[PDB]
């Protein structure tokens, strides 16, 4: 367990190794498809899957094996809704 | 400090909540008070007295009562006047002075 | 305040109704006034009295006039009843915060 | 301001209000292992 | 051979004080009612006019202690309050005493 | 008696009656013929009443008709109300789901004023509901009761109060219509007088005076006694009439353009047009005797006016200033006082035809509207009233009425009494009255005018105190919708035979005496100093010279479920509350039995319910069986009553009607042929009579709790049947059809062995949670979605009532097919069941007894119920008391030794009661009944047992032996006869627990709720006690394993079944998303450790 | 209430020997310079100035005064803004003056009129730039500067504000009679003759109590004031709601039959109305 709980401010170089890759683009899904956007708003590249056990291209939707970086999309197939726990960040100029 | 608990009748224990406690002890037998009269509308029955739950509540806020009552600043002798329908108390202290 | 005197006086020990009482098993002796002596003066709805009071017990039988005056504080009992609860409520909540 | 006539939504907004977790239920919680019945009276009974 | 030396716990809503909630060990009976000892019934506040009351079962074996040992109806014999007793004899065990 | 198979019921009762109990629903047939202008309520009127008598659907039309145009060319006018028989009848509605209704016609006449033509014709209006002679509706099976509504009158209304900052005793006015804008006035807090034109901002008085017309002259010719009036006026910037109208058309209609006619259009068709502002007759004359005005005048013109708006203003103006005593200029002289808004001469009865009025009236408005659009949209003279008018509109407000409001209500059926006190009900709460912003405690409250128009002590015990009430037994309903109750004329002293039914603004204004009070030769009284009542309920003793009025009977102010409570001016008032609203919620038994000490009120009770059977015509009985019943009148007519077997009552109790005649049996008319569910020969038999021990036992009857013998179980004495009904629906999904089947996927064929061919359950069998009903299969292929025995349900499937398509009968949208699965359960009672009497005495049974050890008698009779004695003293209720006594007295008989004479405590009982024979029956009316005297010998006298052996003193008390023991408890026991009432409040309804199972998905905690199968609320209380113990492990326990973490409640249903050790969150849980987010805010978070 | 008006109380000397329940509870003495609720300037006699201030030809002078205070720009005080041109003129300032006048309003009350007033003159020059806007958004919103600069100059403010309090002063109504007896051209201007002058205003007398009355009848009040004591009762009233929530409901009763709950009875705010100090005083 913990005793305590202390805050502060956040650097630039905490968040960019909380976060697992960058955000870019303008969109948060397309309707045509149904199908969520790239390198942008809800990230299916850096979290991992859209619901879950896939990747954006749905080369590897199987249980048997993860941690298999999509050689596609690099993609790590997990499962338990990682992007609600999962925060992208961007280098602002 | 606290002393013992009233429940075992041991010295009081480490850790044992003793506030949540006394706010039951005290909130129970609220209901056994008197109150302000539960009416819509009429005239401020604090012209008599009203001494219950209202006097506790006071209390615990520390709010200015309403029958206030000066106290004494300094030990003393007393000196009383009246006029009409004012009193006038002058308090001498028997060491000091002013 | 008389009848109860008297009545709590009239009254033997081995009596049921009085030993009740003083056995501190239930009760008080102003219910047993209101059953064997008289029910007493009754309140309006505002709270007041009412300067007619009830001369008659739950023994004899309460006219129709008394029990409908009686009526009155009977009804008048079940919402203080509650109002007295969130008040309570109100002043522990402020003691446990 | 937002699509028509509102105040578009922020991060730092969530806990201003009932929202977030900071904000105390003062209710309950529906708890399950739980019952609710009659009580009758047992004189043949021990306190524990 | 689970129900033995289980405990659970009894509520009674609106719970005012700590003794509204007490833990009893489960006997087994035939009938859809609960059967309470008459001397827990002053804490509370409980009749049996239809009356009705909760009962909540712990899993772990901290809460399961806690119940045997702080809840336990045969150790919260008094009050956290004035330290009298509340698991006295009351009415009909009065009179039939005196 | 008065009735014909009236079972003779001995009555202690030494007054007459001038009055009989007029009819109990009454209350609930008079409106609805006046509704729909019946012939009988036209001859009532034209006895006494105008010589024009209209109806409740004529007004609506006359006050419609003419539907003229803004050209004034083309009108069209409604009349002629006029209903064909019903389709159906009540069974058969029942039986079908349909709705009692009878087709309404009317006249439309189609003028036009170019060419003076006409285009008369019958159009159709639609289906309209009926009010059955039970008082009842039907709706789409259920019968319903349109409750009466209790509302403030029209009028003007005043009322002084207190401002909240200054203290200061102010005043003001109200007019409210019964449709329409209010107006009101008020005098400030800083002596400025002031008015609310349609609640709109407080601008002046005077402003309004000018935009009717006045000249400061005339301001100051009216007024000028008064010096805020004149110093409001000096403060009138909007010097000016137009200017006025412009200041008004501003507050109403702010900014967007005026213009004078538009002004006076306004201030015209806002108050004074009667299309826009209406005082019904009852305003009209609340105003008039209010204000002194229009004295003794034919009240047709019910509208507002200027004169009334000034002596309102007037009697404000010399209230403020503490006149007592106005006349307005030309009127009469008047009181000057405020208004009390409790009392009853102001409020009033929307009865259900008056809803109904008012609802008709929406649809009629709609439907005008409808007309215009479509009248100056079609060629002239080629439009005829079939093609102007669209009734669709108006049946809506009538199937939005019953279908969906708050006064039209599932029929309250318990049993009989149930019914009735659901129909003689008056709420205080609906569309028109108080709604939530005055559920206060003043409005709760008895008022002395509610003495013989609402009982002061039948109101539930629920949130609707003194909101709902019932009415009272010898009261009626004026036609301005106020309450009325009679009296008897007092001339000198000698109280005349004559009746009068006063309304509380009449009786106010009189002495109304009390009906014991004595009388000796025709009616004068003997005493001296009589007591009586007066304005205020001040009751005062007054010389009975001083005497008007007098009241017919004692019970006059208590209801039905209250005037069948012996002895109850011997039980406080809250105990009487429980024991009526006890009374109500009472299960029929399987054999009823009637009380042996009752009271005069449970053969009406019974007869004006509707569940007995009586006999329409005069005659003997040609057939008699358990179903249908046949009768060859005098007349040679002959009749057939169908009687209800085993039917469910809309709360799951049993309906079962009974014959209680033999073939070749000379019956009268309105004698009771056959017995219902809860009544014995024509009177109310909802409890049974027990021999009952006033004594403590071996603590199994502690706080409350009662004892049973294993009798009261062997011969079904407190048993009782419930039916239960199970729906399901064959609709349509779109992907196929949802099928009623046998062919159900894979399961145990031993399943399928109770279903009939179609897969339905065969009548008969019986069930248990979880066994099919019904194979329902909605496709895919094909599921298994059937009807399943729920949880905690069990029982025989009486019958089914099926519903198809391939019929089209009717269905709803999407639907093919229903099925009704109706199923039994015999209840006994058992350790927990409710039980209680009269008195308010109720509680559970803790301990079933074998009659082996129970109190028995020394001639070997076991008593069957013991009761407590610490329950009756503090709790003031001892009527019960006086019950076992009396009963005793009754179930043995008695002969009062009059050899020498008649002993001196019966000089007062009616011969007749002087014997009797055991098992006889008696009645002690609530307020002229046994007294002490005519109780306490008559005990000793108490006919022997078949041995002649006393078992009982003139005390009341016989000698017991402990059926355990074997040896007499030392002390003689209280012993008699009580009669007792088995209730709905069971414990096979009550029993709920739960483990596992679904949950909301919103807050993520079980559900809450016995039929959703969910949890029990720990609350915050719950959760302080619980920390005050210093008990932090089942504090968690509950929080999280319990309610929220959906990720731990697995975890442990795992661990449980395979017997490992009970996890425990490591870290706890509930923070991980407060942590993303204040992370994701650039706050960095740490967990330490 | 009573009121009282002499230089001896021994008149309410009588109100109280024979009816006590108000020389003591009701009865209020007041003296000519007690009228005001904070100062008994009485011994502050004066000349035969009072006469004049004593006779409502003095009215006149008093709307006069604040019309002395009605004031317009000497010369145009700059607008000190860097991406604007200064409007401010006695052209603006005049429209908005006259427009304020035109409403029939007292002073503080038209305040609000006027600054709105002028921010829709500025509104000019917020897209009045050279022909309209200039911005890629004045072809389908012409008024994304618009109501950009002048939604935000109630923020950027402070300078525009400021220099608005010279125009139309918040007056406090002790002030316009200190700075109108130490002027020398207030007494002419606003209509007063010259004996009225005097060096120290705040030495108040008997003549200028009825005065400083009457000056909160044409002033005003500020109208915004009262903004913590809202936040204040809402947060006392949701207290009381949270008091309530924490009640046992209808659905979750543990008795044997329903009854009255306080949640069927009272709410929030009155239960709240009753504990709160509620502090009385007699008349
Ligand atoms: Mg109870
Ligand atoms: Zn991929």
């Amino acid at each position: 367990f913990f005793d305590e709980l202390r805050i502060g401010l956040a650097t630039a170089d905490d968040i960019r190794n909380w976060s697992y890759g960058e955000v870019k683009k303008p969109e948060t899904i397309n309707y045509r498809t149904l199908k969520p956007e790239k390198d942008g708003l809800f990230c299916e590249k850096i979290f991992g899957p859209t619901r879950d056990w896939e990747c954006y291209c749905g080369k590897y939707k199987r249980v048997r094996f993860k941690g298999i970086i999509c050689e596609r999309c690099g993609v790590e197939v997990t499962r338990a809704k990682v992007r609600r726990e999962r925060m992208g960040h961007i280098e602002l100029a | 400090c606290y002393g013992r608990s009233m429940a075992t009748g041991k010295l009081v224990d480490i850790g044992e909540a003793v506030g949540i406690v006394a706010a039951q002890s005290i909130g129970e037998p609220g209901t056994q008070l008197t109150m302000r009269t539960f009416h819509q509308g009429g005239v401020t029955g604090g012209a008599d007295i009203v001494g219950g739950l209202p006097r506790v509540q006071e209390l615990f806020e520390a709010r200015v009562p309403r029958n206030k009552a000066p106290i004494a600043d300094v030990a003393g002798r007393v000196r009383l006047e009246e006029s009409d329908k004012f009193f006038k108390i002058t308090i001498v202290p028997d060491d000091g002075g002013e | 305040e008389e009848v109860g005197k008297a009545l709590e006086e009239f009254y033997p020990a081995d009596n049921p109704i009085i030993t009740i009482v003083k056995s501190g098993a239930t009760g008080n002796l102003t219910q047993t006034r209101t059953l064997a002596g008289m029910k007493g003066l009754v309140t309006n709805p505002k709270g007041e009295f009412i300067p007619r009071p009830i001369k008659s017990s739950f023994r004899e039988g309460l006219t129709v006039l008394e029990y409908f005056i009686n009526t009155h504080g009977a009804r008048k009992g079940l919402a203080d009843t509650a109002l007295r609860t969130a008040d309570s409520g109100y002043l522990t909540r402020r003691l446990v915060d | 301001t937002g699509p028509g006539n509102r105040p578009l939504k922020s991060l730092s907004d969530l806990l201003k209000g009932k929202q977030g977790r900071f904000r105390q239920n003062l209710l309950g919680k529906r708890v399950d292992y739980s019952g609710r019945s009659v009580i009758v009276v047992g004189p043949q009974l021990k306190l524990h | 051979e689970v129900i033995a030396e289980h405990p659970v716990l009894l509520n009674r809503a609106p719970t005012l004080h700590r003794l509204g909630i007490q833990a009893f060990e489960p006997q087994l009976v035939e009938g859809k009612a609960i059967q309470l000892h008459p001397l827990v019934c002053e804490a509370f506040n409980a009749d049996f006019d239809g009356d009705q009351m909760a009962v909540h079962l712990p899993l772990s074996a901290e809460a399961q202690a806690e119940a045997r040992i702080l809840m336990l109806s045969s150790n919260n014999i008094l009050s956290p309050a004035s330290g009298k007793p509340l698991a006295m004899p009351r009415l009909d065990m009065v009179t039939g005493l005196y | 008696n008065s009735v014909p198979g009236a079972p003779n019921r001995v009555s202690f009762a030494k007054l007459r009656e001038p009055l009989e109990v007029p009819g109990l629903l009454d209350v609930q047939t008079d409106s609805f013929e006046w509704l729909v202008g019946s012939d009988r309520w036209r001859q009532a009127a034209i006895d006494r009443g105008e010589e024009n008598p209209v109806g409740g659907l004529e007004e609506v039309l006359a006050e419609l008709s003419p539907i003229e145009d803004f050209s004034g060319s083309m009108s069209l006018s409604f009349s002629d109300p006029r209903f064909d028989e019903v389709k159906a009848s009540v069974d058969e509605c029942k039986d079908k789901d349909m709705t009692y209704a009878a087709p309404l016609f009317v006249t439309a006449e189609f003028i036009n004023n170019n060419t003076g033509e006409i285009k008369s014709q019958t159009v159709f209006m639609g289906d309209f509901p009926m009010m059955t002679e039970k008082g009842t509706f039907i709706i789409n099976g259920t019968e319903r009761v349109v409750v009466s509504q209790l509302v403030r009158s029209p009028g003007v209304y005043f009322d002084e109060t207190i401002d909240k900052s200054t203290e200061k005793t102010l005043h003001s006015v109200k007019v409210i219509p019964g449709r329409g804008a209010w107006l009101e006035f008020d005098v400030d807090k800083r002596d400025t007088v002031g008015v609310r034109i349609d609640r709109k901002r407080r601008q002046p008085v005077t402003v309004l005076l000018k935009a009717l017309g006045w000249t400061n002259e005339q301001i100051v010719e009216r007024f000028g006694f008064s010096e805020i009036m004149m110093g409001t006026l000096e403060k009138d910037t909007t010097s000016g009439t137009d200017e006025a109208l412009l200041d008004i058309y501003r507050k109403l209609r702010p900014g967007e353009p005026p213009t004078k006619e538009s002004a006076q259009t306004l201030l015209e068709n806002l108050f004074f047009k009667e299309k826009r502002y209406d005082l019904a007759r009852v305003g009209r004359y609340k105003v008039n005797k209010k204000l002194g005005l229009n004295a003794g005048k034919p009240i047709t013109s019910s509208t507002l006016t200027e004169e009334d708006v000034v002596a309102t203003i007037e009697y404000l103006v010399r209230l403020h200033e503490g006149q007592t005593s106005m006349t307005v200029p030309g009127g009469v002289e008047v009181p000057v006082e405020v208004d009390d808004i409790d009392h009853f001469g102001n409020r009033r009865l929307r009865t259900v035809g008056e809803l109904i009025q008012n609802q008709i009236r929406v649809g009629l408005s709609r439907m005008e509207r409808v007309v215009r659009e479509r009248m100056t949209t079609q060629d002239v003279e080629a439009i005829t009233p079939q093609t102007l008018i669209n009734i669709r509109p108006v049946v809506a407000a009538i199937k939005e009425f019953f279908g969906t409001s708050q006064l039209s209500q599932f029929m309250d059926q318990n049993n009989p009494l149930s019914g009735l006190t659901h129909k003689r009900r008056l709420s205080a709460l609906g569309p028109g009255g108080l709604s939530r912003e005055r559920a206060g405690l003043e409005v709760r409250d008895v008022h002395p005018s509610h003495y013989g128009r609402m009982c002061p002590i039948e109101t539930p015990e629920g949130p609707n105190i003194g909101l709902i009430g019932s009415l009272s037994v010898y009261a009626r309903v004026n036609p301005f919708g106020f309450i009325e109750t009679p009296y008897r004329k007092v001339e000198n002293g000698v109280v005349t035979d004559q009746i009068d039914y006063l309304t509380a603004d009449e009786e106010d204004r009189h002495v109304v005496a009390q009906a014991n009070s004595p009388t000796d030769e025709n009616g004068r009284f003997t005493e001296d100093r009589v007591m009586v009542r007066k304005k205020g309920g001040e009751v005062e003793f007054v010389s009975a010279d001083q005497v008007d009025y007098m009241d017919v009977s004692p019970r006059q102010m208590v209801s039905v479920a209250t005037a069948m409570i012996p002895f109850l001016e011997h039980d406080d008032a809250n105990r009487a509350l429980m024991g009526a609203n006890m009374q109500r919620q009472a299960v029929p038994l399987v054999r009823s039995e009637a009380p042996l000490v009752g009271t005069g009120m449970e053969l009406r009770a019974a007869i004006d319910a509707g569940d007995v059977v009586v006999a329409d015509k005069t005659g003997v009985i040609e057939e008699v069986s358990a179903d249908y019943i046949t009768v060859m009148a005098d007349d040679g007519t002959r009749q057939s009553y169908r009687l209800r077997k085993f039917a469910r009552s809309n709360h799951g109790t049993c309906a079962n009607q009974r014959p209680i005649v033999d073939a070749g049996q000379r019956v009268e008319a309105g004698q009771v042929i056959a017995d219902g569910p809860c009544t014995q020969n024509g009177e109310m038999a909802l409890g049974k009579n027990l021999l009952v021990a006033i004594m403590p036992w071996e603590g199994h009857n502690y706080e409350d709790a009662i004892i049973l013998s294993n009798r009261l179980v062997e011969e079904d004495v407190l048993t009782s049947i419930h039916i239960e009904e199970h729906e399901i629906d064959a609709r349509d999904t779109k992907l196929g059809a949802e099928e009623i089947t046998r062919d159900i996927p894979n399961v145990s064929d031993e399943v399928l062995a109770d279903l009939d061919e179609r897969g339905i359950v065969r009548i008969g069998a019986e069930v248990r949670d979880g066994d099919i009903l019904v194979g329902k299969v909605t496709p895919k292929e094909v599921r298994d979605t059937s009807l399943k025995v729920p949880h905690g349900e069990s029982g025989k499937v009486i019958g089914i009532r099926v519903f198809s398509r391939e019929d089209d009968d009717e269905l709803p949208a999407g639907v093919n097919e229903l099925v009704r699965v109706y199923v039994a359960q015999k209840r006994k009672i058992s350790d927990g069941d409710k039980l209680a009497g009269r008195h308010g005495n109720k509680g559970v049974i803790g301990k079933i007894l074998p009659v082996e050890d129970m109190p028995f008698l020394p001639d070997g009779t076991p008593v069957d119920i013991i009761l407590n004695t610490h329950g009756v003293p503090r709790r003031m209720n001892i009527g019960q008391i006086l019950e076992t006594h009396l009963g005793w007295v009754a179930k043995a008989g008695w002969n009062i030794d009059v050899a020498a004479g008649v002993p001196d405590w019966a000089s007062k009982l009616p011969e007749e009661l002087y014997s009797a024979p055991a098992d006889s029956t008696v009645a002690t009316p609530v307020f002229d009944g046994a007294q002490e005297g005519e109780l306490a010998g008559l005990l000793g006298s108490t006919l022997p047992n078949r041995d002649g052996e006393v078992m009982v003193d003139a005390d009341g008390k016989s000698t017991l032996f402990d059926g355990r023991s074997g040896e007499p408890f030392p002390y003689p026991v209280t012993v008699g006869y009580m009669y007792i009432l088995k209730l709905h409040h069971l414990v096979d309804d009550k029993i709920h627990a739960r483990s596992t199972g679904p949950y909301s998905m919103i807050t993520q905690q079980p559900l809450g709720g016995k039929a959703q199968f969910g949890g029990q609320r720990f609350g915050e209380m719950e959760c302080w006690a619980m920390q005050a113990y210093g008990a932090a492990y089942t504090l968690q326990e509950l929080l999280t394993i319990k309610s929220d973490d959906t990720v731990g409640r697995v975890k442990v249903y795992e661990a449980i079944v395979k017997g490992e050790n009970i996890p425990e969150p490591g870290i706890p849980e509930s923070f991980k998303v407060l942590l993303k987010e204040l992370q994701s805010l650039c706050l960095n978070v740490e967990v330490l450790s | 209430g009573v009121l009282v008006v002499g230089p001896t109380p021994a008149f309410l000397d009588h109100i109280g020997r024979v009816l006590p329940s108000l020389g003591e509870s009701d009865a209020v003495f007041m003296t000519p310079g007690d009228f005001v609720p904070g100062l008994h300037v009485t011994a502050e006699d004066t000349p035969e100035a009072a006469e004049v201030k004593g006779s409502l030809k003095i009215l006149d002078v008093l709307k006069a005064a604040v019309a002395d205070r009605q004031e317009l720009p000497s010369e145009p005080i700059p607008i000190d803004l860097s991406d604007v041109t200064m409007r401010i003129d006695a052209e603006t300032a005049k429209w908005a003056r006259d427009e304020a006048r035109k409403t029939g309003l007292p002073h503080n009350e038209a305040r609000a009129e006027f600054v709105d007033v002028v921010t829709y003159v500025v509104t000019e020059r917020a897209v009045a730039r050279i022909g309209r806007g200039w911005l890629t958004r004045d072809d389908k919103h012409a008024w994304e500067k618009m109501r950009a600069d002048v939604v935000g100059e109630l923020e950027d403010h402070e300078q525009f504000n400021a220099a608005l309090d010279a125009l139309w002063p918040i007056l406090t109504p002790e002030d316009v009679l200190a700075q109108l007896y130490t002027s020398h051209e207030r007494l002419r201007a606003a209509g007063a003759p010259e004996c009225l002058w005097r060096a120290d205003g705040e030495a108040w007398t008997v003549s200028d109590v009825p005065l400083l009355d009457e000056l909160v009848d044409l002033l005003g009040r500020n109208k915004a004031a009262d903004e913590a004591a809202e936040r204040e009762r809402r947060e006392e009233e949701a207290y009381a709601a949270g008091v309530l929530d924490l009640m046992v409901d209808r659905e979750d009763l543990m008795d044997d039959e329903d009854h009255l709950l306080a949640q069927d009875l009272i709410d929030a705010e009155e239960l709240a109305d009753r504990f709160k100090e509620q502090d009385n005083r007699e008349l």
